[PDB]
């Protein structure tokens, strides 16, 4: 069985600058409702300095993969766990800033 | 001349290299509707003469999580190659998510 997830970008604040349409499936909004927003306005309270923190640090880690996991609220206002995947990108041609893209799954905290 | 986002699409695949995903911008760039790429080997894709570095490259990946490609070549929709270069990072394995830029026109 296959999970779900999608795949979005973002900038280093956290705003959703790309959003994979497998998004509808996995959280229930279509990507307009995502694209625009920071992905902390969908995070729990209890993990929106976790998520902040985290966005903070990938920067820091040289490309490198981290991981995080929070209560993503669905469009049908339930918390689902996610286990998001991140790591920063730049054009290495240029001097652009970087950007994070990250891998978003519904996952089981069991 | 285009700018830096129209030359880049983001690509996953399973560990096989198949497609799970593409994003639209590849369309544009080498003529492939990402729905038509879905379950197939990326393999498929490569230029005769850049297998074997290919190949390498995925052994690297799957050892070390994360691969700087090298330059490469992508058999374009309509014939021809583009040259390629691609940022692959393996999701724990999951899956493949790939950051694919475009060093060429299609050649
Ligand atoms: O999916 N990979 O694991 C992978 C690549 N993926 C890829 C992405 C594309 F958009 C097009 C092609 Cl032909 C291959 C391309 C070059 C790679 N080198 O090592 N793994 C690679």
């Amino acid at each position: 069985c296959q999970p779900t997830r999608f795949i979005s970008r973002h900038n280093i604040e956290g705003i959703f600058t790309f959003v994979d349409h497998r998004c509808v499936a996995t959280v229930g909004y279509q990507p307009q409702e995502l694209l625009g927003k920071n992905i902390v306005e969908f995070c729990h309270p209890e993990d929106q300095q976790l998520l902040r923190d985290s966005f903070q640090q990938v920067v820091k880690l040289k490309g490198q993969v981290l991981s995080v996991m929070f209560r993503f609220r669905s469009k049908n206002q339930e918390w689902l766990w996610m286990r998001t995947s991140s790591f920063t990108f730049q054009n290495p041609y240029s001097d652009e800033i970087e950007y994070i893209i990250c891998t978003n799954t519904n996952v089981k905290n069991s | 001349f285009k700018g830096l986002d129209s030359k880049t699409f983001l690509s996953e695949h399973s560990m096989d290299m198949k497609f799970t995903y593409c994003d639209d911008r590849i369309t544009e760039l080498i003529g492939y509707h990402p729905e038509e790429l879905l379950g197939r080997s990326a393999y498929e894709f490569y230029h005769a003469l850049d297998s074997e570095n290919m190949t390498k490259s995925h052994q690297n990946l799957c050892t070390k999580g994360q691969v700087v490609s090298g330059q490469y070549r992508m058999l374009a929709k309509h014939g021809g190659y583009v040259w390629l270069e691609t940022q692959g990072t393996v999701i724990y394995p999951q899956c493949i998510m790939c950051v694919n830029y475009v060093l060429s026109e299609i050649e």
